[PDB]
């Protein structure tokens, strides 16, 4: 089988700057009858199915801006794309179809720096009708930050809570290149009841103290 | 234009077998030969194989030999795949594709969501998420939407029947304990909310659930 090889696993740079990424074959993709190298470059979004940029190594696939650029012959490849933009956050896959079976490099993800953000943090308490039942979440998102690392510390009553919490990042925006997150808390109705005060504490780059967002029960 | 529409996400349980399709329309089916990739949550594209429209004779790629089965439906211009005995690792989406003679796909299916596992389906219960009633007030104002407790994949969320777009952030589902919680958040300037209605529409087609949560002032 050949082996295709795709580096660097990852790429990070800013908008209009040019970017160049890598992909090495196990043997040779060069057919003498064709005079063409069976190399081909798909670019896939989050939650989508991949979509074709360059064929015969070279060649730009109809509707492919002059951006997207392959080239290589042989057993080293390139696909550069020069004015990056967000839209073209996503992985690319290089895939030889010289000999079966077809194969695909590991890919390369690439994602957009942009001007460090804080989150807009907002604290939801639980809802009356989770209330009813036997259930209290507490929510608290924090929304279109960057970068991505980011720490949320739940607290209940002053005391930090570690059990019972689900956090979930966003895929990097399509458009501004910010991420955002959700985390959620969850206790019964009778921990919930039996404190008062409720706070998420984010501790991001953007702040040398944390962003604190909280609510009293009884103030409800 | 040509297209290729796959059959929707697919909940099996261990050992059991799943079939699922991909129409193509737009073409003359049997001149080109249908391709079957599938990818693992969060990893890389695999090359399962492909079928010959003409012939019918499937070739697999050696790790897809043995449980998986291409076949075709050359009337309905219709490709399938039906797996074998799943594993809790076939859990992965499955695309089929066009190959053309230049050596590329240059058209796929959306793909098929095949998700193997013990677990039950359950329903969603739908929770409004509306600023405390004794928070500070900004310019804008953000609200939300928590689903918790459903399976399997997946559940659709929009706001004001997609009316409201921008400024909405849907967070990928988590699962725990045999349980998947999701959250969606919108923002809209306070001069708009409370005063006009903001509500979250939210389905799980697997328990065919359809609930649209107004949210309101606590």
């Amino acid at each position: 089988d050949i082996v295709m090889s795709q580096s660097p696993s990852s790429l990070a740079v800013s908008a209009g700057e040019k970017v160049t990424m890598s992909c090495k074959s196990s043997q040779s993709l060069l057919n003498s009858r064709t005079r063409k190298n069976y190399l081909a470059w798909y670019q896939q979004k989050p939650g989508q199915s991949p979509k074709v940029l360059i064929y015969w190594a070279s060649t730009r696939e109809s509707g492919v801006p002059d951006r997207f650029t392959g080239r290589g012959s042989g057993t080293d490849f390139t696909l550069t794309i020069s004015s990056v933009q967000a839209e073209d956050q996503a992985v690319y896959y290089c895939k030889q179809a010289y000999i079966p079976p077809l194969t695909f490099g590991a890919g390369t993800k690439l994602e957009l720096k942009r001007a460090d953000a804080a989150p807009t943090v907002s604290i939801f308490p639980p809802s009356s009708e989770q209330l009813t039942s036997g259930g209290a979440s507490v929510v608290c998102f924090l929304n279109n930050f960057y970068p991505k690392d980011i720490n949320v510390k739940w607290k209940i009553d002053g005391s930090e809570r570690q059990n019972g919490v689900l956090n979930s990042w966003t895929d990097q925006d399509s458009k501004d290149s910010t991420y955002s997150m959700s985390s959620t808390l969850t206790l019964t109705k009778d921990e919930y009841e039996r404190h008062n005060s409720y706070t998420c504490e984010a501790t991001h780059k953007t702040s040398t103290s944390p962003i604190v967002k909280s609510f009293n029960r009884n103030e409800c | 234009q040509i297209q290729l529409v796959q059959s929707g996400p697919e909940l099996k349980k261990p050992g059991e077998t799943v079939k699922i399709s991909c129409k193509a329309s737009g073409y003359t089916f049997t001149d080109f030969s249908m391709h079957w990739v599938n990818q693992a949550p969060g990893k890389g594209l695999n090359w399962m194989g492909w079928v010959n429209t003409e012939t019918g004779e499937p070739t697999y790629a050696d790790d897809f030999k043995g449980r998986f089965a291409f076949s075709l439906e050359t009337s309905a211009s219709t490709a399938y795949l039906q797996i074998n005995s799943l594993k809790n690792e076939d859990t992965a989406t499955y695309f089929c594709a066009r190959f053309l003679l230049r050596q590329y796909f240059d058209v796929w299916g959306a793909g098929t969501t095949v998700t193997v596992s013990s677990a039950k389906t359950t329903p969603p219960s739908v929770y409004p998420l509306a600023p405390g009633s004794a928070a500070q007030t900004n310019s804008m104002v953000t609200l939300g939407c928590l689903v918790k407790g459903y399976f399997p994949e997946p559940v659709t969320v929009t706001w004001n029947s997609g009316s409201l777009s921008s400024g909405v952030h849907t967070f990928p589902a988590v699962l725990q304990s045999d349980l998947y919680t999701l959250s969606s958040s919108v923002t809209v300037p306070s001069s708009t909310w409370p005063s006009e209605t903001v509500t979250c529409n939210v389905a799980h087609p697997a328990s065919s659930t359809k609930v649209d949560k107004k949210i309101v002032p606590r």
